[PDB]
């Protein structure tokens, strides 16, 4: 019932139109990447008049990791396990801009040598 | 009648 | 200030040349997505290099930024070769500018670039969502709806000119002509950053 | 009349000179497009440097604006062979106490900028085998209108039916 995420995605999609790639979701919720996949699926499931669809990355790998642009086709990933949905885009192309984000809360896997101020 | 003739 | 009209120059470069890209007034193979035309762009904007044309574009932007308080609304007009009738009129604004106030505060570089990236991406969105039929035979011309201007008489009155800066200024007042002065109008999301209020819309026919 | 006469007469003389250059009634490089500006405009203003012909068009525009007060629909046709229809009809429609001098002087720029927008955007049928003729009322004709003169007291519809 986590619609607390969904309206926050709704401003960034709509009231201004900069796309979320991943990092806004992890900044907002600090949910798991599997849970972020569930959330983006839920947004896709509860889509009402998306201006344009997202394209997914595919979890099934076979020594390949490809953003799908042959959406109907199955590009070398035939016996598919799963997909991780992200990069919901208003535009023709999928480009975000990239920025420093808060990560001390958000880092899923920390550094083998943690940084020291010294 | 004729026009643009005197102003020809 | 100094940094704020640099941002206005980059924003108008992105706006103008992106309208030029999505109207196919120049061939798309000359365009490539980039961040550097003489400055730092907010988004990857498809820019053809063509140094006469980019000279023209930064010329026009340095013309519009030269007045900077008469202009309340910069715009882009779209004219066919077939008729002089306006195909689209893309709206931009210079309302409540920092530069007229000359306020030092506030820079907010990432925040102003954020709202600029938003307004650019909105321009992308409502430039693909109208279709592509008759994709060639379109041209470009500028229009400014401004509140209080007339500078074109500065060529006259037997003036004697000595400096290159006012040579440029006489070129600014020489290049601009007042014209003689609706069918559809579509909404565009503008940037709503504090000092730079750019309330940008679109017009159709 | 009423103080639009001076800028109207220079506007028609420069309009005739621009038609003479950009539709090459005379040879194109038989002009001087360098040292004359008509109004405060960037573009070249190519008047024929011929003193007898500049006096000829001087008397032409001076007499048509002498008969301005009851003048009929104005045009210029370029003719060498059988066309029998007007080419550039800058229709001088006589209006009528508005004080408009600066604004009409600005307005004749946009009339002449519509002229050059018709001139540089114009194809090429044949070189120098044509002659103009002012007239008051090439396989196939084509319709094209240009800007009006609503800021001016007299409105000029500025139609240009090419070919």
């Amino acid at each position: 019932m986590d619609q607390k995420a969904s309206y926050f995605i709704n401003e960034k999609l709509f009231t201004e139109v900069k796309p979320v790639l991943f990092t806004d979701l992890i900044h907002h919720l600090k949910i798991g990447p599997s849970m972020a996949k569930k959330l983006m699926f839920d947004y896709y499931k509860q889509t009402t008049n998306a201006k344009y669809n997202c394209v997914v990355i595919c979890c099934y790998k076979d020594q390949t990791i490809k953003i799908i642009h042959d959406l109907s086709n199955i590009p070398q990933q035939d016996s598919i396990i799963d997909c991780f949905i992200y990069a919901f885009n208003p535009m023709d192309s999928f480009i975000p801009y990239y920025d420093i984000i808060d990560q001390k809360d958000c880092l899923t896997i920390k550094n083998s040598y943690e940084l020291k101020v010294s | 009648g004729k026009r643009a003739f005197v102003y020809g | 200030n100094r940094w704020v009209e640099k941002w206005l120059r980059v924003y108008l470069k992105c706006y103008i040349n992106l309208i030029l890209f999505y109207r196919n007034v120049y061939p798309p193979q000359s365009f490539d997505y980039t961040t550097y035309q003489s400055f730092n762009l907010p988004q990857f904007v498809p820019i053809n290099r063509h140094p006469a044309l980019i000279d023209y574009i930064e010329e026009l932007i340095l013309d519009v930024l030269s007045k900077l308080t008469h202009v309340y609304r910069f715009s882009i007009c779209i004219i066919n070769k077939k008729n002089d009738l306006c195909i689209e009129k893309y709206v931009l604004d210079f309302s409540e500018l920092q530069h007229v106030d000359k306020d030092d505060q506030i820079i907010t570089e990432t925040e102003v670039f954020d709202e600029f990236r938003s307004s650019l991406n909105s321009l992308i969105m409502h430039l693909e969502k109208l279709p592509k039929v008759n994709d060639d035979t379109i041209t470009f011309e500028a229009v400014i709806n401004a509140i209080e201007l007339e500078l074109g008489h500065k060529l006259d009155r037997n003036r004697r000119v000595d400096s290159l800066e006012e040579k440029a200024e006489i070129e600014r007042d020489s290049n601009w002509v007042k014209c003689q002065e609706k069918i559809k109008l579509t909404s565009l999301v503008g940037s709503d950053v504090g000092p730079l209020i750019i309330h940008q819309f679109s017009e159709k026919l």
